[PDB]
């Protein structure tokens, strides 16, 4: 549900990231594509090799997603509305996939941020990406 | 557990730069750390009420090893990890009782560990070249279970 | 999350189990721990066997509890606030437990109310037991 | 796969008054209508817009049949449904793509079905006994993606 450890350990997380939110999801995307092959279903209409300029772009769509998240972390679930018909609706995402997501997510994270990334932050940032996960399934639940 | 001679070289050469000291009670730690409910199955290993405890705890270190020691060897195994784990299977299974989804855990968990100590050098490819083999090492133990 | 036509199905099918309902949860728990041996790790201090009384006692806690989650649906998190504590702060049980159990309560209504059991209440029925999932496991969340 | 002859005699027994035809369609579509993402593979089978329309659809109750046949197939080789599954199984994983998580849940719903069928005489005991089939069965299919 995120305690007021997790709110300030997952804002200060993600301030450390910056200017290169936009770069750390199209490296999570491309690590999901690798690792989970099964995910690739989704996105026919793109390149996914790797210097994909569509793979880019989105990364920064999947980013400030999670930006406009952190910012407004005590409504997620309004804030994020919209993004929840989009993926339970038209899309049919799979529940499962947000898992794989959300992992690489972490991953990419702690090898960006050696100093940041402590088992503390580590717990919270899971629980904060869970949270997304159950908001942008909910249209399901 | 295919793996291309290009995966093999990846896993390798990285996996021959882990300080398995240090790497084992890095995943174990954090494993109870960021999914609570595991420390059911370490009760006695003492205090485990914060984070701080949990990272310094050495019976968490020492436990950590000899996991890593089971990856190592499933490593230059994959040809046959069934077997190579025919034993812990029992153990995990019909002893500990331990749900075999959270092998998953500890696999991605392993993983995360290994990204925050080589960083760059953890590619995308080589990330993948892993989950294969952490996906092989989670199945085979959860064998016993089938 | 529950549509109207959801909490209807809900509330519907739970009237048609009425007295039945500690019954139905003895048998459930007992469906569970057969069919999914590694859950009994979690009652050492129960006899598991078929007429254990000790089973069918916690059945009809269980029973109640969902009773309650039915008669305050639109407020499950703090009507069952305290049994989220107990499941995970306590007993710290595995959050997939619950799927299992979910699924052997659904087998049971369906094994006594052939005509209820239509596929929309299926559906209604296992949303909310999802809900009542993920507000017992939000302790970890 | 094991199953004792007492299990044995229970998935038999009661497998053996199935209506085929009925059945198959019952389970895949009230998959269909629980969990809505697993229609995204049928988008071919016409109008899924409410369960009415989904449970009368005749594709649905066409494939069904199939499906079911598989069951029926696997469940006289409980010895190797890991072969009995290859060619089914490089179908779903390394073609169609489907999650492994699904499969579990077909094999779920299908034992909901069994249950709504048979009422009482499908007690805890055979439950537990085509769970583990189901298992097994899930387990085959997903084995290309090892
Ligand atoms: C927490 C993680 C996720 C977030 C925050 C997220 C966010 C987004 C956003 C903001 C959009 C685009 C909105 C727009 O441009 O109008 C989108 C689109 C999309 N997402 Fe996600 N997403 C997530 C997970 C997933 C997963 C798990 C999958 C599947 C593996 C997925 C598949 C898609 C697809 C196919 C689109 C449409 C892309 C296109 O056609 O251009 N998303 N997502
Ligand atoms: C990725 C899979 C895993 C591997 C490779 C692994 C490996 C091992 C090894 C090598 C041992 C020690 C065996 C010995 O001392 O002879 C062990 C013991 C044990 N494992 Fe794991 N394990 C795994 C996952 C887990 C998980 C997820 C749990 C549950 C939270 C768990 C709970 C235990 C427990 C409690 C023991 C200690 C038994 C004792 O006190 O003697 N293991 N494991
Ligand atoms: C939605 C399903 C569930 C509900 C509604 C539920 C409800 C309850 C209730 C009301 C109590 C007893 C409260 C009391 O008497 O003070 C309880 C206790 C307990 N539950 Fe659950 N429970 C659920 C799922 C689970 C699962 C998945 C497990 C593990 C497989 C579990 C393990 C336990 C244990 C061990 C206790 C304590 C029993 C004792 O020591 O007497 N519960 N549960
Ligand atoms: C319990 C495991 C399952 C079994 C036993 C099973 C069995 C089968 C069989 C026998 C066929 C037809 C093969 C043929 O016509 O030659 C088939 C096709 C197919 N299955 Fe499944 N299946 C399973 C789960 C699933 C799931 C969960 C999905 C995904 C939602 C799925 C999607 C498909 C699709 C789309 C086809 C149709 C291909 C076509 O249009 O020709 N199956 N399956």
């Amino acid at each position: 549900v995120l305690s007021p450890a997790d709110k300030t350990n997952v804002k200060a997380a993600w301030g450390k990231v910056g200017a290169h939110a936009g770069e750390y999801g199209a490296e999570a995307l491309e690590r999901m594509f690798l690792s989970f092959p099964t995910t690739k279903t989704y996105f026919p209409h793109f390149d996914l090799s790797h210097g994909s300029a569509q793979v880019k772009g989105h990364g920064k769509k999947v980013a400030d997603a999670l930006t406009n998240a952190v910012a407004h972390v005590d409504d997620m679930p309004n804030a994020l509305s919209a993004l929840s018909d989009l993926h339970a609706h038209k899309l049919r995402v799979d529940p499962v996939n947000f898992k794989l997501l959300s992992h690489c997510l972490l991953v990419t994270l702690a090898a960006h941020l050696p100093a940041e990334f402590t088992p503390a932050v580590h717990a919270s940032l899971d629980k904060f990406l869970a949270s997304v996960s159950t908001v942008l399934t909910s249209k399901y639940r | 557990v295919h793996l291309t001679p290009e995966e093999k070289s990846a896993v390798t050469a990285l996996w021959g730069k882990v300080n398995v000291d240090e790497v084992g009670g890095e995943a174990l730690g954090r494993l109870l750390v960021v999914y609570p409910w595991t420390q059911r199955f370490f009760e006695s290993f003492g205090d485990l009420s914060t984070p701080d405890a949990v990272m310094g705890n050495p019976k968490v270190k020492a436990h950590g090893k000899k996991v890593l020691g089971a990856f190592s060897d499933g490593l230059a195994h994959l040809d046959n990890l069934k077997g190579t784990f025919a034993t812990l299977s029992e153990l995990h299974c019909d002893k500990l009782h331990v749900d075999p989804e959270n092998f998953r855990l500890l696999g991605n968990v392993l993983v995360c560990v290994l990204a925050h100590h080589f960083g760059k050098e953890f590619t995308p490819p080589v990330q993948a070249a892993y989950q294969k083999v952490v996906a092989g090492v989670a199945n085979a133990l959860a064998h016993k279970y089938h």
